[PDB]
RNA sequence: UUGACAUUGUGAAGAGACGUUUCUUUACUUAUUCAAUGAAGCGGAGCUGGAAUUCAUUUUCCACGUUCUAGCAUUCAAGGUCCCAUUCGGGGCUGAUCCGGGUU
RNA sequence: GCUUGUGACGGCCCGUGAAAAUCCACAGGAAGGAAUAGUUUUCAUGCCAGGUCGUACUGAUAACCGCAGCAGGUCUCCAAG
RNA sequence: GAUGGGGAAGCUCCGUUUCAAAGGCCUGAUUUUAUGCAGGCCACCAUCGAAAGGGAAUCCGGUUAAGAUUCCGGAACCUGG
């Protein structure tokens, strides 16, 4: 009040000691921070073939969530659950009849590559997860042919990390459930039903669309107003 | 045979210029925000003679627009450049000897110094003592300017390559004969170690070309492929002509 | 200097050592002229500015 | 989110640094005092010129450790000897031995604690 | 120094080799190559506003902090506005439009 | 007067004749400050400490290099009638 | 002339801020504590290289067979606390 005053600033070129702004777009990053900015932008342009343009094809959240709610059901047993399902096991069927068979025939999720690779072609999986972002992408490039060949319900599920969880580990590639609970039977059908109708049966029409282009932003708008304002 | 004198420049060492009293590196200021869209006002604070060159250097000093302190480039100065001087520098710069500007936004016949190769490289043409490039015309296909260069050849440079209006000072230096070894010595004591100079027709074979003697002469025609050999070249090299000429103009 | 008394090393005005007298007269004289005709160059680019 | 940097400069995080905290140690006995008293001073200097130097100086003559510097002999030869000293003078031997000259307080006598030593 | 093959990729004009496909002028930028900068202000769209055409509409243009002077320009900026009951200290939003993270 | 220091000038150059540590000063005004008391240690005075290595002598028609106590070589200061 | 590096079969060669995530100062919080932390600007920067270049400060008299601007005597100055 009438003592304090108004003295605006000139802040434009000539004058006027330039205020601190934001300058997160021009940082200088770290060598290894533009290597894998720059890994992303490279196989953005450049027709990425079909076979590896069938990721990118995630997952919808609630689709996701439904098909982790169930498979979350069915977590393998514990470090202490075995703990004592051996001393429960050894310390008796050791010790009597059943060759081991002092327990019931346990229900899994089913994890690790070779594992599951077997499975899908024994045809004793009824429902596979596999990992959007494997790298090296080799590793599962060939499992959406797989399944397809063999007649074996996929999906390309978001997260390697979010599969690590649903079996306790830190990233776990797969998962593939093979038994399941008769009470589950249901949401099973359910689930593979709004999943090939994604992918499986999408498979054919993904297999000859191949990826990649996008000029990245400043390019674009150049052929954008090219065709804009020049047309 | 031995390896002979122009060879041995190449590897430095005695070779080498001498730099010990130069003032800095003559540049134009680093092409930024303010040039590239307005202008900066600066003074020149001096203008110093620098060793080794004829063709004064002006130091003129400007504000920095990103943080309080003075930052001071060195200019090559262009005759009638004064101490006191403000200097304009910027896209929308005025049209005055000084000053320094995009080639594009200078007309047909305005000529300047100092001028950049590609935009921003900091000056590369017109540099020594007396000189100047001239715009002669533009060309809106791509920011695109042709200049006609000292030494006469006509160059298209890109029209956000800046030039500083005027010619460099420094006048006719090369029309004073120079009449004592002593004066030319100490010219090239504040260079590189480049004269006196023997004549290779004076020199035993082991040393030159030319060297072979009982009677000095070359020996063999003077005029030497651009192809031969490091070793070989020695004399007029790729030479079109030769003779006398007394040929007028240039490259128009 | 440093082993030495602050009048050795200044004089009493603006810029004890730093400027000299007569330049940091000038110093004000040239302040004050320029800040003052400052406002006369904003005014007389009011009077312009309301013509149009 | 975003975060604002107001630097285009990135620079290296600070990180914790830790600190040593061993497991079976370097040493397994600590080194005793290397140079002590007995050990900085040697011997008595006794040339007829330095007894001169204590019957008319009160300087006290030493051929002192070489590994030793002007504040431990000092140190040393008040420990040794219960005297006050004003000033260390020294100069290395042209025999490779350090000789220490050691001028002490007027509260004391060079001339008595000389022979209390035991020369003359 | 000259040719070839490899590093080598996408879009087109033609003149051609019998809609694919290899040939000379040529658009792309992500490989590679050059330079600068303490990777600052790039690129797209807007606030403001002076004209226009349309026989009315948005169909676009134009402009948007510094030039008599060898001062001065720095403390997240004064102002404005919000919160902490606010003793003194802070903070946030504007000041200083938004949007892409392609440093140029 | 001689040697040397030093000042104000003057001639000369297509030659215009180092750098850094270091010391200071100004611009700035953050912040801290009194009335029964507090500010200041760029003012005077007072207190303590200042380590290590070199230090002799020759330096030349004999202490250096020329196989040597060699008519050679080897940088410099002081300078009486 | 070490270092992120880049050459070279390799002894090593190149580059010296060089296409690098290259730090250390003031100080409050906290008065569990002499300290972790909370304000923060500053910083394209190893080191080696001058007993004639730059550079904190000592003088006179007396003294030895041989040392002295270093010892004695007297009188000073600089630096750091």
């Amino acid at each position: 009040n009438p003592l304090t005053h108004s003295t605006p600033k000139n802040f434009g070129i000539g004058q006027a000691v330039q205020p601190k702004r934001n300058l997160s777009r021009y940082v200088k990053w770290p060598e290894y921070v533009r290597v894998q900015r720059q890994k992303k932008i490279l196989s953005i342009r450049l027709k990425v073939p079909p076979t590896i343009a069938q990721f990118q094809y995630t997952l919808d959240r609630n689709t996701a969530a439904e098909t982790f709610k169930l498979f979350n059901k069915y977590r393998p047993e514990t470090a202490a659950e075995k703990k004592e399902r051996l001393t429960k096991e050894a310390a008796a069927v050791a010790e009597a009849k059943s060759k081991q068979d002092a327990s019931p025939k346990p229900y899994a999720v089913k994890y690790g590559l070779n594992h599951v690779v077997a499975l899908i072609e024994n045809k004793k999986a009824k429902l596979v997860l596999i990992a959007n972002d494997v790298d090296p992408i080799e590793l599962v490039v060939f499992l959406p042919a797989l399944c397809k060949k063999m007649g074996v319900p996929y999906a390309i599920v978001k997260g390697k990390a979010r599969l690590g969880t649903l079996v306790n580990q830190k990233t776990s590639a797969v998962a593939a459930l093979t038994e399941v609970r008769a009470e589950d039977e249901a949401a099973l059908a359910k689930l593979v039903s709004t999943i090939d109708a994604n992918f499986a049966d999408k498979y054919d029409e993904v297999k000859k669309h191949w990826g990649g282009g996008i000029l990245g932003n400043k390019a674009q708008a150049k052929m954008d107003k090219r065709a804009k304002n020049s047309d | 045979g031995r390896v002979i004198r122009n060879q041995r420049k190449g590897a430095g060492s005695i070779f080498t210029s001498h730099t010990r009293l130069r003032q800095g590196a003559a540049k134009l200021r680093t092409l930024d925000y303010a040039e590239r869209h307005g202008y900066i006002r600066g003074i020149v604070k001096q203008i110093v003679h620098d060793s080794g060159r004829g063709a004064p250097l002006a130091k003129v000093v400007f504000r920095d627009p990103y943080k309080y302190r003075l930052r001071e480039e060195i200019f090559i100065a262009n005759e009638g450049v004064h101490t006191g001087q403000f200097i304009y520098a910027g896209k929308k710069a005025s049209l005055n000897v000084g000053n320094v500007l995009p080639l594009g936004s200078v007309p047909e016949g305005t000529i300047v110094s100092n001028v950049e190769e590609k935009p921003g490289d900091r000056g590369a043409l017109a540099r020594a003592s007396g000189n100047y490039v001239i715009i002669i015309g533009h060309n809106p296909d791509e920011n695109k300017t042709r200049v006609r260069l000292p030494s006469g050849a006509k160059k298209v440079i890109s029209s956000d390559a800046r030039g500083v209006i005027g010619v460099i000072a420094g006048g006719g230096r090369v029309d004073k004969p120079l009449l004592k070894a002593g004066r030319a010595f100490h010219k090239y004591r504040l260079k590189r170690n480049s004269w006196p100079k023997t004549r290779g027709v004076a020199m035993n074979p082991v040393d030159h070309p030319h060297g072979g003697g009982n009677h000095q002469h070359i020996g063999k025609a003077s005029t030497i492929s651009r192809g031969a050999v490091s070793g070989q070249k020695a004399g007029l090299i790729a030479a079109r002509r030769t003779g006398l000429l007394r040929g007028s103009q240039k490259t128009q | 200097y440093a082993t030495v008394s602050k009048t050795h090393k200044t004089v009493s005005r603006a810029y004890g050592g730093s400027r000299c007298a007569n330049c940091v007269k000038e110093r004000i004289i040239r302040a004050f002229l320029i800040e003052e005709q400052k406002i006369v160059k904003k005014v007389v680019k009011e009077q312009t500015e309301a013509a149009k | 989110a975003l975060k604002v940097r107001t630097s285009a400069t990135f620079r290296l995080p600070k990180t914790l640094k830790l600190a040593r905290a061993p497991k079976y140690a370097s040493k397994a006995v600590p080194h005793y005092n290397r140079l002590d008293s007995y050990k900085v001073i040697e011997q008595p200097i006794t040339s007829e010129t330095a007894m001169k130097k204590v019957e008319d100086g009160n300087i006290l003559v030493f051929q002192v450790s070489m590994k030793a510097n002007k504040y431990q002999i000092k140190k040393a030869v008040k420990e040794l000897y219960e005297v006050d000293v004003l000033k260390v003078n020294t100069l290395v031997r042209p025999n490779g031995t350090k000789k220490a000259y050691v001028r002490l307080t007027a509260d004391y006598d060079a001339l008595d604690i000389a022979n209390r030593i035991g020369y003359i």
